[PDB]
RNA sequence: CCCGGCGAGGGGAGUGAAAAAGAACCUGAAACCGUGUACGUACAAGCAGUGGGAGCACGCUUAGGCGUGUGACUGCGUACC
RNA sequence: AGGACCGAACCGACUAAUGUUGAAAAAUUAGCGGAUGACUUGUGGCUGGGGGUGAAAGGCCAAUCAAACCGGGAGAUAGCU
RNA sequence: CACAGGUGGUCAGGUAGAGAAUACCAAGGCGCUUGAGAGAACUCGGGUGAAGGAACUAGGCAAAAUGGUGCCGUAACUUC
RNA sequence: AAUUCCUUGUCGGGUAAGUUCCGACCUGCACGAAUGGCGUAAUGAUGGCCAGGCUGUCUCCACCCGAGACUCAGUGAAAUU
RNA sequence: GAUGUCGGCUCAUCACAUCCUGGGGCUGAAGUAGGUCCCAAGGGUAUGGCUGUUCGCCAUUUAAAGUGGUACGCGAGCUGGGUUUAGAACGUCGUGAGACAGUUCGGUCCCUAUCUGCCGUGGGCGCUGGAGAACUGAGGGGGGCUGCUCCUAGUACGAGAGGACCGGAGUGGACGCAUCACUGGUGUUCGGGUUGUCAUGCCAAUGGCACUGCCCGGUAGCUAAAUGCGGAAGAGAUAAGUGCUGAAAGCAUCUAAGCACGAAACUUGCCCCGAGAUGAGUUCUCCCUGACCCUUUAAGGGUCCUGAAGGAACGUUGAAGACGACGACGUUGAUAGGCCGGGUGUGUAAGCGCAGCGAUGCGUUGAGCUAACCGGUACUAAUGAACCGUGAGGCUUAACCUU
């Protein structure tokens, strides 16, 4: 049963559930802004904050962990030079839900998923 | 024991090899045990110029099992293997009068210091 | 910034030891019996991660015997006499779960420094 | 398991009186937004508590 | 004297001097404002009405606050009130919490929603799971017969089967407090109590004799 | 002339005796799903009909228990081959 | 060499789990078996209904089988529903 | 049928392995079209299981377990 | 007995067992020498019996994960009648 | 137009002529134990084996090993061994095809619930002014079982051995209930290891993938194999019966009048579901006192101004739960994520230095990384409205206001 818990299961068997979110926190560190599902952008949020709070400083150790933690060039080269600063100061909320809207062709409940301190944008409409 | 059939260790100086779980004692409208319980048991093998022989129908109760046993503390005892400790189903008390493994601390009485000869446990 | 789960560290008894694994312990305790001036110990390796709250314990295995035995010794009552650390070996491992039901190893296997 | 009889035009109709299609119930007046205002909840443009927020 | 609302925080299995550990359930009881009251013109019943614990009085309605205002004033959650069972308080607050269970080692506890959704099937009901081997098939759970034949004519109340249940209560009954805790205002009771870890509940004492 | 893709489908405007002849076009039922109005349904229930019938809209109530349509409620009551 | 073998590919289907108003007019996955042979099998050929064809169950003959289908007899007869 | 079914010929790349078992994989093919959310019964697929070891059932009953390679060592019976 | 009206045969043996299995016996249903018998290595997806690995089949069932159900959206049958 | 069988299992349930404790009569019952025996449906009422078998034979449990019924209960439940078992063969019989209330071997067993019931749950409307809040009991089930021994108690009774009930005490078993700290299980939001190949130009290191590849640890939850725990003092109506006092029958006689006593069952108390219970509910608390036009007027219809107390959508989401309802609650905020102290996990972070042929160890570094919990922290998102509810809400008796 699910009691005196909180958080998200999803609808993805773990192998999944992890090359999902290996796409998905790439697009997210990249872009700064994404669109998709409020139960899924919850667990999107929880996944990428740990991830920032090693990677808030510009120190090289911290940097050479962080490629241990994830063998992504794309993530570990936008953190340590041009968002390592914009996270520096704070100790956590590292990331924000923004309650979008409802999904179109569905009445499923949408969010997007903007991190705290933004330094890029994507902006056209979500398909 | 928590099945029927089921074959269990010898715990006495008495027998050797198995023997076999009929029933359990000290209540009924069950199939299965629990802890610090209360077996009957048939022997199925043990060597016949011993104490123990075939197919005596006897009394015993538990002295490992690989569960491990517990109720003051709840703090369990676990061991190598299930087994239990002959009774006399006439007289009771362990049958036999050694043996080098441990008995369980968590449900002790006259019937687990009377199967063992370390002195630094109580006699 | 604890104010309850607090009152659990105000209730433990003070009888506790700070820990890592692999130490070496002795466990001076009571044959229990409801309570009985009868004592005894148990030394060997400590198998298992003692952090549990108001209901800490010792999970001794005694690696003597022929058989083995594991024994859990509650710490916050009185059936625990005193206790002694020792000094802590190596395990490369937090709990070694394949004592449990089997008899082995000491508490020091290696090394496990930095 | 089957029937015994051809349903009449009443059976559909109440068992439908809790079981019919439910969409998102309406929404307020703006105040804020380039869109109309989703009751409780953020626009496209993002102007909602206020800036440009969400750009999607 | 009161049912007196605790909340489900922690629990504990706890030394005596015995060589018996006992396992526990750990009760923040807290401080009690009694409200309005209603005396025995009223409904017919000489009852005490109090607020234990509250909330941040934003979502609150003004014909509940009335009460609260008349008698110590708490903001209060909600109203809960009690026929006798030791005694009664002062009308406006008595400030009880550890005291109550000192004069009773016993407590009945009220029925309350037990926090397990459905718990149902395999929990608290007779079923099994029924044998998947040997080319059983579609069968594996579900009872397969629950009735007889035209000589009932129909299906027995005394057998009851439920793919699912709403909001379910019975409670442990007259089970013994082992301890109540001054300076720390803990209410331990023994092993098992109503409701999931984290849930409101109200305990009452000794109702029975 | 209006909505839409570049679509599906219709209306309005204008034609004709006729479009309640609009292209599958002859006038046109019934099964078939929905709308609109009247009146009825929150103390209630069996072949669903008959008997008595509050009421309400309409009928100068024929002023004379009444007419049309419906019907709370209730007496009584088991389809056809 | 071998109607040999443990065992694939390649081909089957004794049994298990499922399907059993299926994805499929017994297939899937898994235990299982033939593979230098009485195998597996393409291409091409040939027998027609009480008649063929069968290492034989009256088995198999358009995912079918004590006898296929169609045009005539024919509105067989029905003692019966 | 966009259907998991059945179907012969020619050609023959890697690593680890006894091999055309088998994990991943080069060139190549290709996402078998519901989707997303929840985590009631239950239905099927997949993971995991204390103590026992079929004790369930007419029946051990798939999945679990067994597997491979060097080396030692190896029974009654026999048409050797 | 793949066979036995009686019979779970009579008797020894393994065992909580013991119709089956192994050994012997015959008060032998209707066994019995090509419907063939005794005996035998190897073989069968073959039948029964035995003990051990191991295992949720069960004792007694828990929890996790996904696809229907259920949630939100889409399309929308049927056994029957 | 048939409802689909045996044996076993699932799942039960109802009749009490009760297996048992409980109240009570008798005995050819000394006391004790029994036999005898009425009252009484509340509760508890076990399991393996060989065989396709019931029964059989054998071992055991409990204080105990019941009576009787269910389309030979239940196949719009399970298997499918067996059956005329359709193949086959044995046993048998016939010329044969083919046969068996003889036999043995594997082998299909269908159906999304229309009306009908069973359990859970909601929507709409009345609760009489509205709204929110507390709340009573017309009514109906659950626990209701049952051993052990100390005392009671060596006492009545006997020839001697011997020799009771309740009550008091601790304590086990089932049945029912709840629970997750303890002990096991799992823990696909957490760490680390590890087989292989592929990759990041390369090395060292790391990660995608093979069922979460595999493996072991794991917070928090849930869960039974673990945990806690009811089985009740008292109240009344009795049964059979013990009666008193006493008649039919001058007496005698639970009984007939009359009245003391007389059981787990019964009506309850204890627990839990419950106002649609039109018998429409009580009681607390709060709030709306502007206006005109018209008709059937305990009243409704339109409009200006104007809608309080409150409600609902909505929002994040739950410790409440199929869905709802129920609930925390929206910057007044710990709802959910980060993050930090802690109840509390793991196993020594990539890189670099040093010894070594190197794996690796050791110093750097008791390191590094971490989810649900408890407490904090607003660090991060839940704008401001509009809307449903309106301007003081029946006749009539009794109580009160002149009344």
């Amino acid at each position: 049963m699910r009691h005196r818990k909180s958080g998200r299961q999803l609808n993805r068997n773990s192998s999944h559930r992890q090359a999902m979110f290996r796409n998905m926190a790439g697009s997210l560190v990249r872009h700064e802004i994404i669109k998709t599902t409020l139960p899924k952008a919850k667990e999107l949020r929880r996944v990428v904050e740990p991830l920032i709070t090693l990677a808030k400083t510009d120190s090289v150790a911290n940097r050479r962990l962080a490629f241990a933690r994830t063998r992504d060039n794309e993530i570990v080269a936008k953190l340590f030079n041009e968002l390592g600063p914009r996270f520096a100061s704070r100790a956590g909320g590292y990331t924000r839900i923004l309650k979008c809207g409802f999904r179109a062709g569905d009445n499923a409940p949408m969010a997007y998923i903007e991190l705290v301190d933004r330094s890029e944008k994507a902006e056209a409409a979500a398909e | 024991m928590i099945q029927e059939q089921t074959m269990l260790n010898v715990a006495d100086n008495s027998g050797a090899r198995r023997v076999m779980c009929i029933k359990v004692l000290g209540g009924s409208h069950r199939r299965y045990a629990g802890v610090g319980d209360i077996i009957k048991i048939t022997i199925k093998e043990a060597i016949p110029r011993g104490k123990v022989k075939k197919g005596d129908v006897l009394k015993a109760v538990v002295v490992r099992t690989k569960k491990g046993v517990r109720r003051p503390d709840g703090s369990v005892i676990r061991f190598d293997g299930n087994a239990c400790v002959l009774l006399n189903n006439n007289s009771e008390q362990p049958i036999g009068t050694r043996i080098f493994g441990p008995v369980t601390r968590e449900l002790r009485s006259e019937k687990f210091m009377k199967i063992i000869s370390l002195a630094p446990e109580v006699l | 910034s604890n104010i309850i789960k607090q009152l659990e560290q105000e209730q433990m008894k003070q009888d506790v030891p700070s820990f890592r694994p692999g130490d070496t312990v002795e466990v001076k305790v009571w044959v229990v019996e409801g309570s009985k001036k009868r004592l005894q110990a148990f030394e060997g390796v400590v198998i298992a991660i003692r952090n549990r709250g108001l209901h800490s314990a010792f999970t001794v295995r005694k690696i003597s015997n022929g058989e083995g035995v594991e024994r859990v010794f509650q710490t916050h009552s009185p059936v625990v006499d005193s206790i002694s650390v020792k000094r802590r070996g190596a395990v490369r491992k937090a709990k070694l779960y394949y004592l449990r039901e089997r008899t082995g190893k000491a508490a020091r296997i290696k090394e496990r420094l930095n | 398991a089957v029937q015994q009889n051809k349903p009449t035009r009443s059976k559909r109709g109440m068992r439908r009186s809790h079981d019919a299609l439910t969409a998102v119930t309406s929404l307020s007046v703006d105040k804020t937004s380039g869109e109309k205002h989703l009751r409780h909840h953020i626009t496209a443009d993002g102007y909602y508590r206020g800036r440009k927020v969400i750009a999607k | 004297m009161i049912g007196l609302v605790g909340k489900k925080v922690g629990m504990t299995r706890i030394f005596t001097e015995d060589g018996v550990s006992i396992p526990v359930t750990v009760i923040e009881v807290e401080a009690n404002r009694v409200t309005q009251v209603k005396d025995l013109a009223n409904d017919g019943y000489r009852a005490i009405q109090v607020t234990t614990g509250a909330k941040k009085a934003n979502r609150v309605t003004k014909p509940e606050a009335g009460h609260f205002a008349k008698a110590g004033v708490e903001a209060g959650r909600g109203l809960w009130e009690f026929r006798l069972a030791e005694g009664e308080e002062f009308t406006v607050g008595q400030s009880i919490s550890v005291e109550l269970f000192a004069d009773v080692k016993k407590v009945d506890v009220t029925g309350t929603s037990k926090g397990k959704g459905f718990a149902g099937t395999v929990k608290r009901w007779n079923f099994r799971t029924q044998d998947a081997t040997h080319g059983n098939s579609l069968s594996h759970r579900v009872p397969g017969s629950i009735g007889q034949n035209q000589t009932p004519g129909k299906v027995f109340k005394g057998k009851k089967m439920a793919g699912q249940m709403g909001n379910e209560r019975v409670t442990v009954q007259s089970l013994d407090v082992v301890r109540v805790d001054a300076e720390r205002n803990l209410l331990l009771v023994k092993g098992a109590v109503p409701g999931a870890t984290g849930s409101d509940l109200i305990v009452k004492p000794a109702v029975k004799a």
